[PDB]
């Protein structure tokens, strides 16, 4: 079942500032009271992240590139965001990954789905509408897991795909800010690793409609891209990352990165 | 006759299905060889006070040498200490005077070798 | 004086995890994964670097 | 008269230790070998095995199997070689045609 929605109000997407968001633990090594230097795929400081809305009428669900990895943030209340679609052609020709969070459980499936042009779900005022795929023939991987999940919640995710391993890092934050991303520091702990071994170059997000035509709940999300660079991370005595320095932002940061210190004489 | 044939495909995808892993018993306070999930070494394993985060497995020091580990069977933290080593020196007067000697084991406790415990090591053969 | 001595000693300890053009910087891994005829060449590279 | 450094003292390891996580989610071989019914020769049944750990020692040591044969791998070395996936094709034939 595929349903095309034609009540959208045309408007370009917004842009906003990253601040110092998108830092994750690069490995599983405990370190205490250390300044460590790591080179990896990170979100550069003060970068321009794309802002997509869902307000009423706005219903933003376009096909986006994946590049070398994706930072996904969602400022959320009342649980509109649900999951993601990953793959290269997003049809039955090749193998695609589907991560869904319905009202009960989190379902990860690697199959050859036939995806509709506008996949979505529906909430009745209870969930009784699920129009994402029409068929799914060859399933190589299945995984049922625990649920991951003014705006009140901030959900941050990092998705990577290296040597056939899909890595997902996640973090949840209680905020009280309305429109833009809050400014601060938080490290993203590893959430899951899947040995799917498939190519990914495009991805979709999944939203839930509100029927009482149709209405989209007030939601907003931001997308940023990862690039290879060197960071200087600060591990405190309990082994938590509490600060970072981007060694390519400006000359003072490069001085700090060469001196391996957060203070310079 | 009932016949079942098993075929194994090994492709560029990550390995997924294969045999179990046989674990031994865990012994502490002794110089042993050890293997923890493929991390191999030699040393003495003792009880620790460090508290890892639930996703962490290893522990490194400033010079990037492993010094703590988590037991995969029971999620407990163990410290790793190198096995004792040192120099052995002979204290003698001249052979023109006597043939008596004393021996110094450097940086070694006296219980692991007229036994006198100095800060320089363990001295045997001297009063 | 203290800082220079500590820094030199740290550099010496850190140089021990470089492979110097071999396959690995761990002697045990090379010994357990390759045979003596070629582990000999790899080990010789490690020895000259160290 | 003096003190001379003559030797080096080194303590030697006593035992050897190997530790690994608990064995869980074993591959369901009993779903194939102990099936209530089987398939014909021309329409043999295929099953995929992945995302589990498989123990062939219990399968090998059973005395209920008349023929257990293969050439490219020695059966005692099947507990460590680690593969992408396993295919199981089952059927029923004549006793003479097993060869
Ligand atoms: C198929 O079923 C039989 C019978 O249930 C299994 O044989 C038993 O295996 C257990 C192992 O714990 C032994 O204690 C019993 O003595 C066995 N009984 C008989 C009659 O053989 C057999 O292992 C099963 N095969 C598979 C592949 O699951």
């Amino acid at each position: 079942q595929c349903v095309n929605l034609t009540t959208r109000t045309q408007l370009p997407p917004a842009y906003t500032n990253s601040f110092t968001r998108g830092v994750y633990y690069p490995d599983k090594v405990f370190r205490s009271s250390v300044l460590h230097s790591t080179q990896d795929l990170f979100l550069p400081f003060f970068s321009n992240v794309t802002w997509f809305h869902a307000i009423h009428k706005r219903f933003d669900n376009p096909v986006l590139p994946f590049n070398d990895g994706v930072y996904f943030a969602s400022t959320e209340k009342s649980n509109i965001i649900r999951g993601w679609i990953f793959g290269t052609t997003l049809d039955s020709k090749t193998q695609s990954l589907l991560i869904v969070n319905n009202a009960t459980n989190v379902v990860i499936k690697v199959c050859e789905f036939q995806f509709c042009n506008d996949p979505f779900l529906g909430v009745y005022y209870m969930e009784s509408e699920f129009r994402v795929y029409s068929s799914a023939n060859n399933c190589t991987f299945e995984y049922v897991s625990q649920p991951f999940l003014n705006f009140k919640n901030l959900r941050e995710f990092v998705f990577k795909n290296i040597d056939g391993y899909f890595k997902i890092y996640s973090k949840h934050t209680p905020i009280n800010l309305v429109r833009d991303l809050p400014q601060g520091f938080s490290a993203l702990e590893p959430l899951v690793d899947l040995p799917i071994g498939i190519n990914i170059t495009r991805f979709q997000t999944l939203l839930a409609l509100h029927r009482s035509g149709w209405t989209a709940g007030a939601a907003a999300y931001y997308v940023g891209y990862l690039q290879p660079r060197t960071f200087l991370l600060k591990y405190n005595e309990n082994g938590t990352i509490t600060d970072a320095v981007d060694c390519a932002l400006d000359p003072l940061s490069e001085t700090k990165c060469t001196l391996k210190s957060f203070t310079v004489e | 006759y009932r016949v079942v044939v098993l075929s194994f495909e090994l492709l560029h995808a990550p390995a997924t299905v294969c045999g179990p892993k046989k674990s031994t018993n865990l012994v502490k306070n002794k110089c042993v060889n050890f293997n923890f999930n493929g991390l191999t070494g030699t040393g003495v394993l003792t009880e620790s006070n460090k508290k890892f985060l639930p996703f962490q497995q290893f522990g490194r020091d400033i010079a990037d040498t492993t010094d703590a580990v988590r037991d995969p069977q029971t999620l407990e933290i163990l410290d790793i200490t190198p096995c004792s080593f040192g120099g052995v020196s002979v204290i003698t007067p001249g052979t023109n005077t006597s043939n008596q000697v004393a021996v110094l084991y450097q940086d070694v406790n006296c219980t692991e070798v007229n036994v006198f415990q100095t800060r320089a090591g363990c001295l045997i053969g001297a009063e | 004086v203290v800082n220079q001595n500590a820094q030199a000693l740290n550099t010496l300890v850190k140089q021990l995890s470089s492979n110097f053009g071999a396959i690995s910087s761990v002697l045990n891994d090379i010994l357990s994964r390759l045979d003596p005829p070629e582990a000999e060449v790899q080990i010789d590279r490690l020895i000259t670097g160290r | 008269k003096g003190i001379y450094q003559t030797s080096n003292f080194r303590v030697q390891p006593t035992e050897s230790i190997v530790r690994f996580p608990n064995i869980t989610n074993l591959c369901p071989f009993g779903e194939v070998f102990n099936a209530t019914r089987f398939a014909s020769v021309y329409a043999w049944n295929r099953k995929r095995i992945s995302n589990c750990v498989a123990d062939y020692s219990v399968l090998y040591n059973s005395a209920s199997f008349s023929t257990f044969k293969c050439y490219g791998v020695s059966p005692t070395k099947l507990n460590d070689l680690c593969f992408t996936n396993v295919y199981a094709d089952s059927f029923v034939i004549r006793g003479d045609e097993v060869r």
